[PDB]
């Protein structure tokens, strides 16, 4: 029954995991009740671990393979206190190693940064020579790209990073797009104007009627062969003062000078 | 001087004035110093920015049409005074003393 789940992802059936799923969640809480949840860790509870661990973990990669990136997120928070509880006996795994870099690429797709700074200064000690960065290169060099702002060293590792498969396909797909987005915001700033072909190769297309369809849902119209990056700025602008907090976040004159009398006078 | 006053802008490109008066820009030209000498405007020109800036009108007669458009420019600013009055109630609230 619980061992199902276990041989289900041997198959290469990762749907198969999913469906079963359910019966092994209601068995996965009578695990839970063995260990103690590591608030004291002892040898009968060292067998137990191994099977509670066991079960997160083929779940997890078995939802990422379906493109269940909410169902993964869950996984990832239950599994993390048990490697962090206690001298190593049984506190890593094979599966692991993989496990980290999936998440890390997560992050960086839905493009929540802040968050993706935070969990690595955690991360850190548990991944700094003891499992290394051997898989983890790849989310890690991605960051010093980014972070240097080679938005071509960035492509690279993306483009060379679809040979090598564990997984992170699902994550690479989505990381494509988030450069465009990124570039197509700092580029309005540059210029007003790029000609065609000068978009093709910055924003990152195959096809130049991708590119010319990409500008359109954006908001730039190309009329003879140039882009107005000008029109999406002016429009977000023209919104800010559609709507209305905003006579005070600005501050008017008169506004300034009754402030300064009324601090005297208390 | 019609032009000027029924208008609540108080510059005009010399282009209007070409079209309205039949004029060539050598005409438009001598027609504003003139008005300026009667003493029926009075003002400044920029032939290097192509308007006429006139700065001061002549009252005289007015009649039916033009009460009406008299009348709009002061109910815009009496409103203009209400509703920038209500802020300067609202700040400074403590001291009213």
């Amino acid at each position: 029954l619980t061992k199902s789940l276990s041989i289900a992802f041997e198959n290469g059936d990762y749907a198969a995991c999913e469906k079963l799923l359910p019966p092994i969640k209601i068995e996965l809480i009578k695990n839970n009740l063995l260990i103690p949840d590591l608030s004291i860790q002892n040898d009968i509870y060292l067998n137990d671990l191994m099977i509670t661990k066991r079960i997160l973990e083929v779940g997890a990669l078995a939802s990422i393979q379906t493109f269940n990136f909410d169902s993964f997120e869950n996984y990832f928070n239950q599994l993390k206190p048990y490697y962090f509880s206690n001298n190593h006996k049984l506190s890593e795994s094979d599966k692991k190693s993989k496990l980290i870099s999936l998440y890390l690429l997560n992050l960086l797709s839905q493009n929540n940064t802040t968050k993706f700074h935070s969990e690595l200064q955690y991360l850190d000690k548990h991944i700094k020579n003891l499992e290394d960065d051997s898989l983890l290169s790849y989310p890690i060099k991605l960051d010093r790209w980014l972070m240097e702002g080679s938005y071509q060293k960035a492509w690279d590792l993306l483009q060379s990073g679809s040979q090598n498969i564990s997984e992170f396909d699902s994550f690479t797909d989505i990381l494509k797009s988030a450069i465009r987005d990124e570039i197509a915001k700092n580029t309005e700033l540059s210029y007003d104007f790029l000609p065609l072909s000068n978009i093709k190769a910055l924003l990152f297309f195959n096809n130049e009627k991708e590119t010319e369809k990409f500008a359109l849902e954006r908001n730039w119209p190309i009329v003879n062969s140039k882009v107005y990056f000008n029109n999406q700025s002016k429009e977000k602008a023209d919104y800010e003062d559609e709507m209305m907090h905003e006579e005070d976040q600005k501050t008017n004159i008169i506004e300034k000078a009754m402030d300064y009398a009324i601090s005297i006078e208390n | 001087i019609e032009t000027v006053f029924v208008k609540n802008i108080r510059m005009l490109s010399f282009e209007d004035i070409s079209k309205a008066t039949h004029l060539p820009k050598d005409n438009v030209e001598h027609l504003v110093m003139r008005a300026i000498s009667l003493g029926l405007l009075k003002g400044s020109i920029d032939q290097v920015n192509e308007l006429v800036t006139i700065s001061w009108v002549q009252p005289r007669i007015i009649s039916g049409d033009q009460i009406t458009k008299m009348k709009d420019r002061l109910v815009e600013w009496n409103d203009q005074v209400e509703k920038l009055g209500k802020k300067m109630e609202a700040r400074g609230q403590s001291i009213w003393v």
